RNA sequence: CUCGA
DNA sequence: GCATCCGTGAGTCGAGG
DNA sequence: CGTGTCAGAGTGTCACGGATGC
């Protein structure tokens, strides 16, 4: 779920310490599941083959 | 049984294969790849071969 | 060895088929000798059973030349062919 | 479901007694090889430790039968012989597996056939091939859509037997034996000869993962200096290939049929449209669309 | 100490037969340029590994006859190989 | 100024916030953990001021726990005390050269206590050569620097979980009691409203079966658990009742097959959970229980054991949580909340460092020796026993050897550049023994937790399969003797900032609220706003009154790692590319010469000094003599210390570690000052790359999606040239038919190939060697019975007798070339200890000078990576108004997608640093430069600046600097106020139609060069078993046409290509040879045969009692070059 | 084990 | 007659240990 | 060779289906 507080700054302006920290939570789990989502994808592909 | 043993559940397919004493007619893409025959598709079918 | 053969048959291997395949029983549990690198007789690498370590070279050392092609050595029981047989000659253990 | 098992034994003419073994076959030694190590000691396949444990317990049972040992020792020994053959065929199937040194489970015979590391997927559905190489890919705008730039040092080794052939034809080398030494030493004659060899001889380019069939496309090689592969900027969409350190593999078709399949079926110019949707892929994509 | 299935142990390799295939091709070329007597004597001493007297018994010739044929047929091949630049 | 503490170059920082606390020792994690283990005086003195009373080192702690050893009677006793070390056996570099281990002999004082003799013999007993940690924080095992990585593990304690059932959709609860060692114990409430307990993963018994076995009556159980109906249903559904009944029920499920005696189960149920022999909660494990349950929370920590009271309080804690309760006090215990634990929170997740990881291995090794002692006591006589006779140190030293030799924590040190090495020592790894399996790590262990603030970096982590599982310790973070990570904070009393700094653990931080570092603060200390951005427990961010702020952050960059803190304008880059930016800085290659970046962060200085690859002056003095070989310092007192330079040494990863003196003859140098710097260092700062003149524009497609165009100036002037060193090795053994000998005489080789060899058969120093050149001439005797028929004929037709040896010489691998720089020879004849069976050993060091090539991977600090697409001549490059061509052309399209504007902001500030600036002082200070320090109002060309992370330059000041950039020597300002400049197309001459952003960007050469990554193979070695080509470049193997790739062939219908790949080009034993002949003959390609790999498959199915046969069209079985005998 | 796409 | 538990599966390629 | 106290392993995946079992 989304955090009840948004990152108001833009990357041109410059995020604060806390603004940057809360952003990384979604960025890391974004890369993390991208390895798992490709695994179930490549598995579904070889089943279809 | 050769196309199946190379997909999933290798032992479960090989056990039921020797019990029923199944014989595999080597006419299929996955089979001919293993034994080294031309695959029965594309330039491998008897029409173009 | 042409590449057109129709069927590939699989079935249960009779305990009598296992002996039909085997070129001898693996009696001793030893592997080789850890000085001479020569495999022990009736072991898991026995040359009398599976085949010669080197081509045309027997275990006892009597037959080391190619002219004696196909001779079953009397003193060590090893045949004298190429070491290519050591990839295809089956053994067997006779269970009590 | 019982009939499925029972009916099969009846018709086939093979007895169900085969499920109980009186003798176990031993796989030839070269498939369970024992290699020596540079430290003096040895290292053997796990199948040798499994076959050895069956032999050890089977020979101890032979002693108990001769000695008339109590039925409690013979029965408890026979049980261990069953677990040994169970470990040799499929260690870990029943109960806790036979651990080797370091609590590592030993690989049984049936482990040689299962999964990504098994015989089927690792060594039968896919193989390592001769006449192949790999290097970093670098964009080359000057290349035509049917062309690719591969390094000179790559081509010399890739076409090594073909270069040796011409080195003896044009009499740059006396015999084919010395012709091989010329390519390994890179005598200046090979670079002029190598160009004649790769003439209109297509090559295959591939980038993992091979998602669709356009993940492998054929090109006409052009000898370029440097050590990077020069790829056409329009096939980047098909390969999903960016240029931030990617590598591609090269495969050289040898037979006449294989080159013909590369020239007609797999050529990049003959595969502009996506087979999934019919819409083009080799089209202006990044800088090209901004320029237009 | 070690198990091959266990990681950290190098797998065995066998070199390619390229050098052996090329020599076999050149040997087969120089063999055709030999008389039927000489070619049928070197192929019975080095390809079949027989003794000097064994070849004499098969070919129905004298003992020293096999010695003399081998002596020349070897030099005859050295002539054919050196004329093609085969490294000593 | 920035970092005015060691005497470093003056880098001018855009810092608006003062730094209250200076960066600690970045190597403390590896240093402090090992000093405690060996009880060094520095650790002891540190513990003395820490308030400790009688502190005990890690080695002493093992000996005191071990003491004393006694048999069942008590007539014999052995004890240990006073562990001490003698001097080190060999210096650091000598171990690297001779491939030995850096260690010091460990001495202890042992004595035998015999109650029956009234006399004791005490003496000094040598225990073993103990691996010592270098000053750089590394170990040397067999001549290779290794790093013991700190491990993140589940802290010992009692943990509660709120799981949701699958079938009944009711909220379940479970408990785990994880000891520091021994058996585990987990209670749970299933979906049937009943309570049970698994003991050592065995079968789950009803929870009252355990209570009855401990001596609790069935009545006293109802008195304690009567307030819940789920426990009344447990004692009723229970099967067996009786103290001597449920005690045997546990015995038969725990140790089956044994006779159950009332006193054989009374013995183990005490030894497995209440005797310190087979069970132990560490000083942190006991403490984590006494707070979670709320008992003994005031007693001094003396119980190193689980107690029966805890087991009841645990079951009491569980049952209340099941029915919605939120508060509980144990009978006679303080109040504590009832909730579930995160297990990802850094107060429940523990970090064990070098000392503990070694201590546990020592403890296990001592226990193996202890069993030898008790066995040796009851065998030998009770009057000729000395401490030397009872002690067999074989299992002790073999336990520390097995650890450093093989462990997920003992890792081959990352030695690409100094930063990579410093980061490796500060790594925190979840993987390894005692932690977790990679196959059991879900998507929740890997992501960022709010308790990681200021402790573990949220950015620095690999992007491969180890993402999240491996982190880097935050800058100011440290570890307490318990195992948790502390981070400093400034204590705010009543809205008043104080210079008092206190370190708080993870759970200590939640009991307060802390203000963000960039809080507006009065000069006295009072917050400017009543409501300030403040962090609260459970990761909540909100405004809060100024009278509520208890603490505040030390520095803005407190949350990032050292490598992360080196990215200028990091606050303008997204976390995705920021991760790659820090991870690729560790992949930089040390160049021939090194330049410090114009745009810095200030961290570059301390990162280089603390890494330990420079040469810092220990004591103040003057430089007596300086050479390329060594530097001598004459101290004030009169003593001389000489520092030797490491010149052209091969790193772990083949990079060139080369130190160079900085000072000159007769220079006054202060203590702790850099007198010489090594790889990737310039005047003491991390110089991971070079300052390149960059233009942001597409250029004829040569920089198409992330490709890079370089000016050939970087090649002509060795700007991106780097030295690389490879190690080659070969040995001469004893064979069955003789002995391998290293000799210049090699059969059938000209005097021309052997021309670069000396009389021994070794290549000579300085000789340039291409691939295939002989390095060491070794011949091995081959038997006569091993000869080909053609080879025996070929031997006869060349008349060369006495050539029973074949060529096994050491040749240069494919893709290698360089100058031979060093030779090391080891001979059994010359007292050199070789492995048994070896007579000579030779190592040849080859160094290549690698200029930047097409395809070499460059990258910046903002995750902007790319391979070199084209190296244009200097005239082709787009050049500025005064003819100076740019050095690198970065594509514009690859900028706004990645969200890494930091490279654009660095390019702007980079130019201002290159040119300099002068702000209009007349009519006051302008309104954009009011916040800037006075040192920034004027800058000289090629000035150095610091942009600290989350602080540093703001866009208001950066925009103003571009407006006042200094003119060139001709007096013309090349870049506009926008930051763009007018470029000229060097290929045509026409100026480019629009201005282009131009400046200076710090570019690094990453260790991903085409010189290593190019490979090709016609034929070569084949794997003996499968008869398929080998894998990898090093083994000269072929590429793997995988499973997915075969689907592509079939999708094309390319049948012959598919059959060709899997047969004649792969594992067809006869087809591959006949194809090679068919090519050299000019004939056609023959017909593919049967793969040998398929032959092996059949022979393997046969070994599993499967009768596989090949049938022809008629049906007759056909053999495959084999028969069958009986 | 560690890393590259 | 049904809840339990066992066994199955979980991207491809490459470099160094 | 003969053998006479006892000392004692790893533990953070999960979805899904169907044979297994009180
Ligand atoms: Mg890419
Ligand atoms: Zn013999």
């Amino acid at each position: 779920e989304f955090i009840p507080r948004p990152v108001k700054s833009s990357f041109r302006e410059g995020l604060t310490v806390l603004e940057y920290f809360i952003n990384t939570h979604g960025a890391r789990k974004g890369l993390a599941d991208t390895a798992l989502r490709t695994a179930d994808s490549g598995y579904l592909t070889r089943r279809l083959v | 049984w050769l196309s199946a043993a190379s997909f999933q559940e290798t032992t479960r397919v090989l056990t039921d294969a020797a019990i029923n004493c199944r014989s595999d007619k080597l006419n299929g893409l996955k089979e001919n790849v293993i034994i080294g025959k031309l695959i029965p598709a594309g330039t491998g079918i008897n029409r173009y071969r | 060895d042409v590449n057109f053969f129709d069927e590939l048959r699989i079935g249960l291997a009779t305990a009598e088929d296992i002996r039909q395949w085997s070129y001898g029983e693996v009696k001793k549990p030893e592997t080789i000798n850890y000085r001479t690198l020569k495999p022990e007789k009736d072991g898991l690498f026995c040359e009398k059973i599976f085949g010669p370590t080197r081509d045309w070279e027997c275990y006892c050392g009597k037959y080391k030349r190619v002219r004696f092609k196909g001779i079953i050595c009397e003193r060590c029981g090893v045949e004298v062919t190429r070491a290519k047989v050591r990839r295809e000659r089956m053994g067997h253990i006779e269970l009590a | 479901k019982r009939l499925k098992v029972v009916a099969a034994f009846q018709q086939s003419g093979n007895s169900p007694m085969g499920m109980v073994l009186d003798a176990v076959p031993v796989i030839p030694p070269e498939l369970r090889p024992m290699v020596q190590l540079d430290g003096g000691r040895f290292a053997t396949s796990d199948l040798n430790d499994l076959y050895r444990r069956v032999i050890n317990r089977n020979n101890r049972l032979k002693r108990l039968i001769d000695l008339g040992a109590p039925e409690i020792i013979v029965n408890n020994e026979k049980r261990m012989l069953q677990e040994s053959v169970d470990a040799l065929f499929d260690n870990g199937r029943r109960g806790r597996p036979v651990t080797g040194p370091g609590n590592r489970p030993l690989k049984s015979l049936s482990d040689l056939l299962k999964g990504k590391q098994g015989r089927f997927r690792q060594n039968l559905l896919g193989k390592r091939v001769d006449y192949s190489g790999r290097s970093v890919i670098v964009v080359g705008p000057q290349l035509k859509l049917h062309q690719c730039g591969l390094p000179k040092l790559m081509a010399l080794e890739l076409f090594k037997p073909f270069v040796m052939k011409r080195l003896v034809d044009l009499n740059h080398a006396q015999n084919i034996k010395s012709a091989k030494r010329m390519v390994e030493r890179q005598r200046p004659q090979v670079w002029d000869v190598l160009e004649e060899v790769i003439a209109e001889h297509p090559v295959l380019l591939n980038r993992a993962p091979t998602l669709h069939r356009l993940g492998i496309q054929a090109f006409e090689p052009m000898l370029v200096e440097g050590k990077a592969i020069q790829l056409h900027p329009l096939v980047c969409e098909a390969f999903n290939a960016d240029f931030d350190g990617d590598q591609m593999a090269v495969h050289l078709p040898l037979s006449a049929e294989a080159q013909a399949e590369a020239r007609i079926l797999m050529l990049s110019s003959n595969n502009i449209l996506s087979p999934a949707s019919g819409r083009p892929l080799a089209m202006p994509r990044l800088d090209m669309v901004t320029g237009l | 100490v070690g198990s091959t299935d266990q990681s950290g142990t190098p797998e065995q390799s066998t070199p390619d037969e390229v050098n052996a295939a090329l020599d076999r091709l050149l040997i087969a070329d120089a063999l055709a340029q030999l008389s039927a007597e000489h070619r049928a004597v070197i192929q019975r001493s080095y390809y079949r590994g027989w003794s000097t007297a064994q070849i004499a018994t098969d070919l129905g010739i004298a003992e020293g006859t096999v010695k003399s044929r081998l002596h020349y047929a070897v030099r005859a091949l050295r002539l054919t190989l050196q004329e093609l630049g085969v490294t000593r | 100024s920035n970092n005015s503490v060691p005497g470093a170059p003056n880098r001018v920082s855009f810092a608006k916030l003062r730094e209250p606390l200076e960066v600690p020792g970045l190597l403390d994690v590896q240093t402090d953990s090992f000093e405690w283990l060996i009880g060094s005086p520095r650790w002891r003195e540190s513990a003395a001021e820490r308030g400790d009373v009688n502190p005990v080192g890690g080695l002493e702690e093992v000996l005191y726990e071990l003491s004393p050893i006694e048999d069942f009677s008590g007539s014999m006793s052995l004890s240990f005390s006073d562990p001490r070390f003698d001097d080190v056996k060999a210096p650091v570099d000598e171990c690297k050269d001779k491939d030995m281990t850096y260690a010091a002999p460990l001495f202890v004082t042992a004595e035998f206590i015999n109650n029956n003799t009234g006399e004791i013999k005490s003496q000094t007993v040598f225990m073993g050569d103990f691996p010592m940690m270098t000053e750089k924080g590394t170990f040397i095992i067999n001549g290779t620097e290794r790093v013991v990585v700190s491990q993140l593990v589940r802290s010992p304690g009692v943990y509660f979980d709120e799981t949701i059932d699958k079938s009944t959709d009711k909220t379940l609860h479970s408990v785990k009691v994880i000891p520091s060692r021994g058996a585990w114990l987990e209670f749970d409430v299933d979906k049937r409203d009943t309570v049970g307990v698994r003991i050592d993963r065995k079968r789950r018994q009803p929870v009252t079966v355990l209570l009855k076995a401990l001596g609790w009556t069935s009545e006293q159980i109802v008195e304690r658990f009567g307030f819940s109906e789920i426990m009344r249903s447990t004692l009723e559904k229970d099967n067996t009742v009786g103290t001597d009944e449920a005690l045997l029920d546990i015995y038969r499920k725990l140790r089956p097959g044994e006779p159950p005696t009332k006193e054989s189960a009374q013995t183990l149920l005490e030894n497995l959970f209440f005797k310190e022999k087979r069970y132990d909660l560490a000083r942190v494990g006991r403490y984590k229980v006494n707070k979670k349950l709320g008992l003994h929370v005031g007693e001094p920590i003396t119980s190193s054991t689980l107690t029966e009271e805890d087991v009841v309080a645990t079951i009491e804690y569980l049952v209340r949580l099941h029915e919605g309760q939120t508060t509980m006090t144990v009978p006679g215990g303080v109040e504590v909340p009832v909730e579930t634990d995160d297990i990802d929170h850094f107060g429940n997740r523990r970090l064990r460092t070098v000392g503990e990881l070694i201590q546990n291995q020592i403890r296990v090794g001592m226990s193996r020796m202890e069993r030898v002692v008790r066995e040796r006591m009851t065998t030998q006589d009770v009057e000729a026993i000395t401490p030397q006779t009872l002690i067999n140190i074989r299992p002790v030293v073999a336990a520390i050897k097995e650890f450093f030799g093989t462990s997920q924590l003992s890792q081959f040190m990352d030695q690409n550049n100094p930063l990579s090495g410093l980061t490796h020592k500060r790594r925190l790894s979840a993987l390894g023994p005692g932690g977790l399996s990679r196959e059991r790590a879900g998507l929740e262990v890997r992501d960022v937790h709010p308790s990681h603030y200021g402790r573990m970096c949220p950015i620095e982590t690999p992007e491969g399969p180890n993402i999240g599982l491996i982190g880097s310790l935050s800058v100011y973070a440290r570890v307490n003797p318990f195992g948790f990570i502390e981070t400093p904070y400034r204590k705010v009393v009543d809205g008043v900032v104080s210079d008092e700094i206190v370190y708080l653990t993870a759970d200590e931080e939640d009991r307060h609220v802390v203000a963000q570092a960039n809080s507006p603060i009065d000069a006295d200390g009072r917050f400017v706003e009543p409501r300030v951005l403040v962090r609260r427990k459970a990761g909540e961010v909100e405004y809060v009154p100024s009278s509520e702020v208890d603490y505040m952050d030390v520095s803005p960059r407190q949350m990032v790692s050292v490598a992360t803190a080196m990215i200028p304008f990091l606050e303008h880059d997204d976390a995705n590319r920021a991760l790659m930016g820090a991870n690729m800085q560790r992949q930089a290659v040390p160049l021939v010469r090194s330049e410090a970046p114009l745009v810095g962060t200030g961290m570059e200085l301390r990162a280089a000094i603390d890494a330990g690859d420079v040469v810092v002056a220990e004591e103040s003095g003057v430089i007596e003599e300086v050479s390329a070989d060594y530097i001598t310092v004459m101290h004030d007192n009169g003593t001389r210390r000489t520092y030797r330079m490491r010149k052209f040494a091969r790193s772990n990863h083949g990079t060139c570690a080369n130190q160079c003196p900085i000072v000159d003859a007769g220079d006054r140098v202060e203590a702790g000052q850099v007198i010489a710097d090594g790889p990737c260092t310039d005047d003491g700062e991390m110089a991971l790359g070079k300052n390149l003149l960059v233009a942001i524009m597409p250029w004829e497609g040569h920089n198409y999606e992330d490709a890079i165009i370089l000016s050939n100036r970087l090649v002509e002037e060795d700007v991106l040239t780097s030295i690389h060193i490879e190690e080659h090795e070969i040995d001469a053994r004893d064979t069955k038919l003789g002995a391998e000998e290293i000799t210049r005489d090699i059969p059938n080789i000209s005097d021309e190939v052997l021309a670069d060899l000396d009389e021994r058969g070794i290549v000579r120093i300085g000789a340039e060697v291409r691939d295939g050149d002989i390095l060491v001439g070794k011949v091995t005797p081959k038997g006569e019975t091993e000869l080909t028929p053609e080879e025996r004929l070929l031997r006869a037709i060349f008349g060369e007798k006495a050539r029973e040896v074949r060529d096994t010489s050491l040749k240069v691998p494919h893709g290698e070339s360089g100058k031979v720089i060093g030779i090391r020879v080891f001979s059994r004849e010359d007292e050199d200890e070789l492995p048994a069976g070896v007579n000579e050993l030779v190592r040849v060091y080859v160094a290549q000078k690698r200029k930047i090539s097409d395809g070499d991977k460059l990258a910046g600090r903002h995750g902007n990576k790319g391979v070199i697409g084209k190296i244009l001549p200097v005239e082709d490059m787009p050049f500025l108004a005064d003819g100076t061509p740019v050095d690198i052309i970065l594509n514009t399209h690859g900028v706004p997608r990645r969200m890494n504007i930091g490279q654009i902001l660095e390019t702007h500030l980079g130019w201002c640093a290159h040119s300099g600036w002068k702000v209009d002082a007349a009519k006051g200070v302008p309104d954009w430069a009011a916040r800037l320090p006075d040192e920034l109002l004027e800058a000289q060309p090629n000035a150095i600046v610091s942009t600290p992370v989350f602080d540093g330059a703001q866009e208001a000041e950066l925009q103003g600097l571009l407006s006042c950039t200094l003119p060139n020597r001709d007096g013309d300002v090349l870049v506009d106020a926008d930051g763009k400049a007018m470029l000229f197309d060097g290929r045509s001459g026409e100026p480019f139609p629009y201005p282009v952003t131009v400046g200076y960007m710090y570019i690094m050469k990453l260790h991903h060069l085409v010189d290593d990554k190019i490979h090709a193979r016609s034929t070569g070695p084949y794997s003996m078993i499968t008869q398929q080509p080998l894998g990898g470049k090093a083994q000269f193997g072929g590429q793997r046409f995988g499973e997915m790739e075969c689907w592509a062939m079939q999708a094309y219908g390319a049948a012959y290509t598919l059959q060709e790949l899997l047969t004649i080009k792969s594992d067809d034993t006869v087809g591959r040879v006949k194809v090679y002949e068919a090519i050299v003959k000019g004939e056609n390609i023959p017909e593919p045969g049967i793969p040998e790999s398929f032959k092996v498959l059949l022979k393997e199915l046969q070994s599993l009692c499967l009768n596989v046969e090949v049938l022809s069209s008629d049906g007759a079985a056909i053999e495959l070059r084999e028969g069958e005998d009986e």
